[PDB]
């Protein structure tokens, strides 16, 4: 039973061990000492709750405009441990992600990199949250694949964590 | 997925 | 004139001009040398640096101090903080106007330990460049963390009013990560004091609108609410705080103490009814309240009501959803469950109803793994995999079955044809290369999983990736594709003498590189560590210290998290070898691509020739591996077994009597390893008495210490009369075979009494171990 | 959408086709033949999923230049145990089938084996029919056997 956690810099060590696990996406350990240790707040993780540790089970990394022009939010790279999927767990962890995305630092605009080749991320990823395209960028990833990008707009009230 | 090669 | 040159990059080819030139009459000089080598470091060539930083070394003792800095400015990056302090101190103690030298140096002095002159050496830095709000921190996280809260505390309440009536957009972020945390500060002296905490309160209630962390502020209100009595107003906060994120129990547990109602059960089911209703389906609401019922009645409805429903729809933790309640509560569960399950597969007719009989299998094919039924746990998997062969997820049910009875092999063999059902996706293209490292198969592994590894196979791009999941796991491949090829010479007693001198090699090769593997698993912690440099004084740009403030107290516990433990205790085991039995080429050059660590520069022996038989494995285990992890260990989590085998192997003893000891005081006397963890240290020096005589000075009662000297009395059956199954404190007194002299009646009541274990395991002690 | 979707087999699936040959099709197709369908001929595929996951398979050539048996063949086409029976792979015929007018492809072939009167009484019910006879140690699975082979046919 995934519990839904507000991600620990604790939590840097089993995050990126399951995106690496789960994910053609090598990603070094200060890349993540700086999502979650600038912008701490708005980067959730979330992953097995027994009581009377816990097992990572799936993760969410969200940086801001890093680079630099009005305050534009990010989503580095999200996955799931296979056992675990289709029951939510990805599907209502970025529904918060956004949801303090523009509550904490107040960003407009989300962006991302989605491949596809992919059913699972290019599907409730622009039909059940609903986030257009912009650019498809051509060879934008390592492999001679081509990835989708995703703008998807956010005006607080229109998306709370608590709409379902 | 953010490609930090490319 | 080199003024051009140390401008030229803060690639500084002009400072070869100097080196050229300034190398003219006058040669041994700084200034000129050093610009040479911190460029090598931000130039590549890192061995051919120190032959100049160090070739500069010996012509002075103190130098030109505007040189000093190009000097410390290097030795803060390899590495070597301790010695920067000093490269620094020798710049500003010998006239140096550079004045941020006071913030160069604090986010390093600061790092090594030495937070006490950390305050003292980054406040004298706050004068010169007040305007700048990222500073006005640093004078109040190392006030804050050196302990006194009021200097802190007060130092950032002479910013909330200096500075303006005004925060525009750039400081839009400052204000939150910030004058909450000061709350955090301000409310952490407190503790369970009322003489605070209401204004603590009243403080946290006064910004609100301010704040801008909407979560992580409810708990230094929403529970200092709950702090002073006043159960309301907090089960009033929890209340629209599980209504934030109700997929997570943490807020909704506690609501249950909220509402004093921790205790009264017959409430509580019920509370989470006039919940579930709200908060629709939603793991907590329907899972919580049935881990506190009794009721065979009551108990198989919201049993029965949460699971089936996850079946008809084809859920894969419709199992591991409640892998939890068959744990910590069987016997009441898995009776009821095992009989709400089964009882439902009488209306799948799986040509009606199929994603039910395809999937209400592959729960069973998991229930029945706990009770271990296995002969019953291949037959749903198999049965469900004998419908539908293209649902990936019942082969790792079978090759975690199957590799639970042993079969190491033949279990990854479930898993390849798991594997070829889909080559993108890298979901089970590792856990097919995890099981085929388990069974030593070491080449259908590195192929086979390095198709998404970025040379001339995968093992080795996967390194400057951090991947501490695959090293660890292809060390505990090595390590135990060794004690067998390591069978081979010592076995035996044309292609026969020929054979000997093979397949004992391997043993070099792989003992060799089996150590050599566990290095990168430490050495990421030691740059994991050693890479919260940047991050100490460009942390406080971003105004984060709240998070901050948990890096540095994960800095510490950072060599003893999970990775570094396993790849600690699983190398012992071949470093402690290594110090008790010194005591008592084309193939080398064709066969390195796959075999290959790092780049040609660094790993200059391959198979490490060198940490294969060093001059004394114990100032080796020390300094590469353990003592750093016992120098940061808490204390109420640290193994003593390995405790009592570090300081007895190296000489101490003296030691292994207060590390036997503190083993006691957590499982009490009567527990297997406390036994033989005794028994061997039954009596170095003369003056090693001291032992025995503190030994026998409190624990002489009980157990005992008086047939010790006097060949008697076969305790074999004593050291096992408390009670047979400590067979975890068996195979230590095999383990040293040497000062546990009787050794042909041990590996029968180790092995004879192995029975009612898991085979896979039970046959893994054998031939190994 | 229904229940029984489908698609274009991505050489990322591939393997589950494999998977669905060598149960639908025992002992027909070599082991790497697949393989080298994406590796002059034009080949279609298709592999039918049903529900999310995978239940079905389709994948055949394209003839067009001697006469008699010009068009699209079908190299195989099955799809799983207690499956097919509810539809499931009865329509990857109307999207192969379609592929003939669709293509321009008067005829369509399918060189049923000879035996396979279960098969080859129920293709009959579709718009098929033993055009010419029986034939003779025609079909050979990768093993060593041999069977006769039953041709047919349907234009458009
Ligand atoms: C992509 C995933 C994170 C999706 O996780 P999840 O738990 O299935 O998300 P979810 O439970 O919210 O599923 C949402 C929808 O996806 C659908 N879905 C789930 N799995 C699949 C699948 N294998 N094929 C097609 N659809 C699927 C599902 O039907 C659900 O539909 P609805 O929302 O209408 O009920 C997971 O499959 C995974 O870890 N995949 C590998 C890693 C990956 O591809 N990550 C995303 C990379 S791109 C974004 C960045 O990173
Ligand atoms: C070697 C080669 O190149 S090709 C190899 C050919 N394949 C083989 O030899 C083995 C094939 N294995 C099989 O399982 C099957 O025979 C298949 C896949 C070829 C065909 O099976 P199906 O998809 O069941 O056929 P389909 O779904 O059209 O229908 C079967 C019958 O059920 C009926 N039916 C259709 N839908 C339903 C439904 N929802 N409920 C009940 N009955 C139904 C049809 O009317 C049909 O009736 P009929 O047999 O009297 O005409
Ligand atoms: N989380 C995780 N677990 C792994 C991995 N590889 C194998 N396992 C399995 O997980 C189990 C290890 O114990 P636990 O960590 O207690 O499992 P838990 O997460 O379900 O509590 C083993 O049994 P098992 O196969 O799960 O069988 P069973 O114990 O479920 O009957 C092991 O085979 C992996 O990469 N990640």
């Amino acid at each position: 039973p995934i519990n839904i956690r507000r991600a620990t810099i604790n939590d840097i060590i089993c995050m990126q061990n399951a995106n690496l696990h789960n994910l053609p996406e090598n990603y070094m350990m200060k890349y993540y000492m700086y999502h979650i240790l600038s912008w701490p707040e708005a980067s959730f993780v979330a992953t097995t709750t027994t009581l009377d540790g816990e097992k990572l089970v799936g993760y969410v990394l969200v940086k801001m405009n890093d680079d630099p022009e009005p305050p534009n939010g990010h989503i580095t790279s999200l996955s799931v441990m296979r056992t675990y999927r289709r029951m939510g767990i990805a599907e209502n962890l970025m529904r918060q992600a956004l949801f303090a995305l523009r509550e904490v630092h107040q960003a407009e605009y989300v962006s991302l990199h989605v491949r596809q080749s992919n059913r699972a991320a290019l599907h409730l990823y622009r039909d059940t949250l609903a986030f257009e395209v912009l650019s498809i960028e051509k060879s934008y990833y390592q492999d001679g694949e081509d990835a989708y990008a995703m703008k998807k707009v956010l005006k607080l009230e229109e998306l709370q964590i608590s709409n379902f | 997925s953010y490609s930090m090669e490319h | 004139a080199a003024k051009i040159a140390l401008k030229k990059y803060n690639q500084y080819k002009k400072s070869l001009k100097l080196l050229d030139a300034i190398l003219k009459k006058d040669g041994s000089h700084v200034d000129s040398l050093a610009l040479k080598g911190l460029d090598l470091y931000s130039v590549g060539e890192k061995d051919d640096a120190a032959s100049y930083v160090a070739n500069a070394i010996r012509k002075i003792e103190s130098a030109s101090p505007i040189c000093c800095h190009v000097l410390g400015i290097y030795m803060r990056n390899t590495k070597e903080y301790k010695e920067s302090i000093k490269w620094f101190t020798a710049a500003l103690n010998n006239g140096s106007t550079n004045k941020q030298i006071y913030r160069d140096l604090a986010t390093l002095q600061s790092q090594i330990g030495d937070f006490k002159n950390a305050l003292v050496s980054r406040k004298k830095y706050w004068e010169a460049f007040l305007g700048y709000r990222a500073n006005w921190t640093s004078l109040a996280v190392a006030q804050d963390v050196n302990g006194e809260r009021q200097q802190a505390i007060n130092t950032l309440s002479q910013f909330e009013k200096l500075a303006e009536g005004k925060i525009s957009d750039s400081e839009k972020y400052e204000h939150s990560e910030c004058l909450m945390y000061k709350n955090d500060i301000m409310y952490k002296a407190a503790s369970d004091n009322q003489d605070k905490l209401q204004n603590v309160l009243k403080h946290l209630n006064d910004i609100e609108p301010c704040v801008f962390d909407k979560f992580g502020l409810l708990e230094r209100k929403a529970t200092i609410y709950m702090k002073l009595g006043q159960l309301k107003d907090a089960s009033i906060v929890y209340r629209t705080l599980i209504k934030r994120n109700p997929d997570n129990f943490k807020y909704y547990k506690l609501l249950e103490v909220s509402l004093g109602i921790q205790g009264d059960n017959k409430l509580k089911k019920a509370l989470y009814g006039k919940l579930e209703q709200f908060y629709p389906r939603c793991e907590p609401p329907k899972f919580i309240p049935l881990t506190f019922l009794q009721d065979k009645e009551e108990l198989s409805k919201k049993l029965r009501e949460y699971v089936l429903p996850q079946l008809e729809r084809g859920v894969p933790a419709t199992f591991s959803n409640v892998k939890p309640l068959y744990q910590r509560r069987k016997s009441k569960v898995s009776p009821l469950l095992e009989k709400i399950v089964l009882d439902y597969l009488s209306g799948l007719d799986p040509t009606q109803d199929p994603i039910p009989f395809i999937w209400t299998n592959y729960y069973l094919s998991q229930h029945f793994l706990f009770l271990k039924d296995f002969p019953k746990a291949q037959e749903y998997i198999d049965a469900a995999l004998d419908h539908t062969p293209t649902l990936v997820e019942f082969y790792i049910l079978k090759a975690r079955i199957l590799k639970h009875l042993g079969l190491m092999d033949t279990a990854a063999g479930i898993l390849e044809e798991g594997r070829q059902l889909d080559l993108q996706d890298r979901f089970i293209n590792c856990k097919t290369v995890k099981y085929f490292l388990r069974a030593n198969n070491i080449d259908k592994a590195v192929e086979v999983a390095s198709l998404f590894t970025k040379s001339v196979n995968g093992i080795k791009d996967l390194h400057l990736v951090e991947a501490s999941w695959f090293i660890v796991e292809q060390a505990e491949a090595y390590y135990r594709l060794y004690l067998d090829r390591k069978k081979k010479l010592d076995d035996l007693a044309e292609q026969i003498a020929n054979d000997i001198k093979e397949n004992q090699w391997l043993v070099r090769k792989y003992k060799g590189l089996a150590l050599k593997r566990f290095n990168a698993i430490p050495k990421f912690y030691k740059q994991f560590e050693d890479d919260q440099l940047d991050f100490h004084s460009y942390c406080m740009r971003k105004g984060t210290p709240r998070a901050y403030l948990e890096m540095l107290e994960w800095g510490k516990a950072l060599y003893t998290k999970p990775m570094y433990v396993r790849a600690m205790k699983e190398a012992s085991k071949l470093y402690f070898q290594m110090h008790d039995d010194r005591l008592k080429n084309k193939r080398k050059e064709t066969e390195a691509k796959s075999v290959a660590a790092y780049p040609s520069d660094q790993d200059n022996d391959v198979f490490g020739e060198k940490l294969i038989e060093t001059s004394t494995p114990m100032e080796d285990f020390a300094t590469e591996f353990y003592n750093n992890y016992s120098m940061q260990v808490r204390e109420d989590e640290r193994d003593y077994i390995l405790d009592f085998e570090f300081n007895y192997r190296i000489g101490k003893l003296a030691l292994c009597f207060a590390s036997l000891n503190k083993f006691a005081k957590r499982f009490g006397t009567t527990s297997g390893l406390f036994g033989s963890m005794a028994i061997v240290l039954l009596h170095d020096p003369i003056l090693k008495k001291v032992v025995t005589k503190s030994l026998e000075k409190e624990y002489s009662e009980n157990f005992p210490l008086n047939e010790i000297s006097n060949n008697s009395f076969d305790w074999l059956n004593f050291y096992q009369e408390k009670f047979k199954n400590d067979i975890n404190g068996l195979l230590f007194l095999y383990r040293y075979r040497d000062d546990v002299p009787g050794s042909s009646n041990l590996k029968e009541m180790i092995i004879s009494s192995l029975s009612p274990l898991e085979p896979h395991s039970q046959n893994e002690i054998l031939q190994y171990y | 959408r229904d229940i029984c979707t489908l698609d274009n087999v991505y050489a990322n699936n591939l393997g589950m086709l494999t998977k669905l040959a060598h149960v639908t099709v025992p002992n027909l197709y070599q082991d790497a033949f697949f393989s080298a369908l994406f590796a002059k001929d034009v080949h279609f595929t298709q592999m039918a999923y049903y529900s999310e996951i995978p239940v079905g398979g389709l994948v055949a050539k394209l003839v067009p230049k001697e006469l008699s048996l010009k068009g699209i063949q079908i190299e195989f086409l099955g799809v799983l145990p207690n499956y097919r029976h509810k539809s499931i792979g009865s329509k990857l015929l109307k999207f192969a089938e379609d592929k003939c007018s669709e293509c321009h492809q008067h005829n369509v072939f399918v060189y049923l084996p000879a035996v396979d009167d279960l098969t080859k009484q129920w293709f009959i019910a579709h718009g098929f029919e033993q055009v010419g006879e029986t034939v003779n140690n025609f079909i050979k699975g990768v093993n060593g056997d041999e069977q006769d082979a039953i041709l047919l046919k349907k234009h458009i």
